């Protein structure tokens, strides 16, 4: 998973 | 000296509202305050960070005073005895007496005086339908027991004349904008905790009914006449969410809702129970579905979508796919996709007022 | 090498029954074992305890074998595929195979040999619905982790030609008799599980349809044609519950079941959460009921009851009266009582087929 | 609460 900031 | 009569129904009404958010350290937060002021009884109970106010006109002659009783025992009376049925009240000797026909309760008191507002930057009218729809269209987003604190909860925003929600949990986006034509002179945002905001939601019953709204430095506050709804604000600065947003989107997907939302229910089943992980391969006119656990077992599907473009493999948290299919209102959706690293964007087909925005997965 | 086809709607009614049994210490009992032999599947489900089997006639050309597969996985694989379609199954290296329109599931599975009835004594056939009625109207009054082990069920007796349910915790009891006119040359006893009782009832949904019955000396089997239900019996003695039966009643009361039932509700709220004791006050024409808790809250009501006789105060556990009042099927309801430190009778109105026996509490 | 045995 990767993030929005 | 607090002594009134209302009928069971008038008395539930308010009474079941007011309940609802008595969840206790402290007794008196199991309590609701009775507050017999003229011809009118208001009823209150709070958890610290919510206050829920239900108000009665009173008909026969009532005596003023005010009280605590256990909110959940008094409900439950109310709503055991008999349908219809006038219900006399009254405060002895620290007590509160409750008599209706062939019934008599002795209840347990706190003194109103133990029983646990702001003033307004901005208020504003706004039909409870279109405030129901900001927040039920964005909440699956919000943050839960975050570290960042001010993603536990939902941005509120009022600019140029617009009402817009946005919810984050830093993987995923929600928002909604509504334009409510309220005068500001500057944009004004708020933070309302989860629990609170979802409270709020919940109330906004009347399909046909008004709500006024207030917003205050650290308060927001509902009326609908019947009750009044204040919430603590979370005391920080909302993320910059215009700068997360994806805007060179190449890639434009028009698909069925329900087809999607049907593939992505089968092959989840078979995704791992903890990641929750996908693998979309697109191509004309095409989006194959594979998902996979630890166990090796393997679900795969393939979806009809009108597209014409290069191909894209891009994994995903299969949840965050089917929470937004389950706010899209319309029978097409639109995914905005760009390469493997970047964001989904997610809309309506016939319109940009909700917006969904998902990062993907490392594949 | 198993293969078969078999529409949606075929294969999940089966495997819905099958998959309820399924709860895990061993992998294999996490799984349901599918059986294909000539044109028929069976499904086979089980806790050790409870053994659920489904059957289906295969149409189209099946290939026979067993294995087993994880049974709630493929029941919501089944659930989540479009209504009506056709489903292919095969066993592919030790992999079940699943294909169904566009979508494709690999399974891992555990091998047949690993998945887990003597003979009988008695066996007769019973209408579903008599059954179930015997079963529903008393299964509220078996222990649940009762040291004394051959509570934790339910007696079955098969004695003259009349079938007999007897449960008890030790504080109250429940019994019902139903002249079935099965012959049986001896009285003839078995306790079933709690747990098994409680799903054979809630598989006992033809209200049209016959069961038959198998009495073993360690089981008890129950068949519908569409499934075989076989339970592992307690291995005990059932307490000689005629000894308890209330004989000498000499207090005949007569109330409405609804107007009882709803006073005990209303005055339970103020009962002690835990020993939920209530005093009865009975009287010419009349029951008043209190109850208090140790916060000194208290609740009153006046009933009026059909009652000519002496004066009787006594104690009793408001949720066992209530469960009893639950189950009473007429309008009225008939106590039977006669001092303070003896139980209460309970039929009702019309009939006593019907036998509830509830012990008091010291006041 | 009394016993039934």
């Amino acid at each position: 998973q990767a993030d929005l900031f | 000296h607090m002594h009134f009569t209302i009928q069971r129904e008038a008395l539930l009404k308010p009474l079941q509202l007011v309940a609802g958010v008595v969840e206790q350290t402290l007794p008196v937060l199991s309590n609701v305050l009775l507050v017999v002021e003229g011809q009118q009884l208001s009823l209150t109970g709070t958890d610290l960070e919510v206050e829920l106010v239900g108000r009665v006109v009173l008909e026969d002659a009532a005596e003023p005073g005010e009280i605590t009783v256990p909110a959940r025992k008094l409900m439950d009376i109310c709503k055991s005895l008999p349908n219809d049925v006038l219900i006399d009240i009254r405060v002895e000797e620290q007590k509160l007496l409750v008599k209706a026909g062939r019934s008599r309760f002795t209840l347990s008191t706190l003194p109103a005086n133990d029983f646990p507002e702001g003033p307004g930057s901005l208020n504003f009218s706004i039909a409870q339908s279109k405030l129901r729809r900001l927040i039920d269209r964005t909440s699956f987003a919000m943050a839960q027991q975050d570290v960042r604190y001010y993603l536990n909860g939902m941005l509120l925003e009022v600019n140029g004349g617009t009402l817009r929600s946005v919810a984050t949990d830093g993987h995923r986006l929600a928002m909604c904008s509504l334009d409510a034509q309220i005068p500001s002179q500057d944009r004004h945002q708020v933070i309302v905790p989860r629990k609170g905001i979802l409270e709020l939601a919940r109330l906004l019953t009347e399909q046909d009914g008004e709500v006024g709204i207030v917003l205050g430095q650290h308060h927001i506050r509902a009326t609908t006449g019947e009750f009044t709804f204040t919430s603590k604000l979370v005391d920080g600065k909302f993320p910059d969410y215009e700068r997360v947003l994806p805007r060179g989107g190449d890639k434009l997907v028009v698909g069925d809702r329900q087809q999607l939302r049907e593939a992505f229910s089968r092959t989840a089943i078979l995704s791992n129970e903890k990641y929750r992980g996908i693998r979309l391969q697109l191509s004309n006119g095409l989006l194959k579905i594979q998902a996979n656990n630890p166990e090796q077992e393997e679900a795969e599907e393939e979806v009809q979508v009108e597209y014409n473009g290069g191909n894209l493999e891009i994994g995903f948290n299969v949840s965050y796919l089917l929470d937004v299919l389950g706010v899209i209102g319309t029978e097409q959706v639109r995914f905005i996709l760009s390469d493997s690293n970047s964001s989904a964007l997610v809309h309506e087909a016939d319109n940009d007022d909700s917006a969904y925005v998902v990062m993907p997965m490392r594949l």
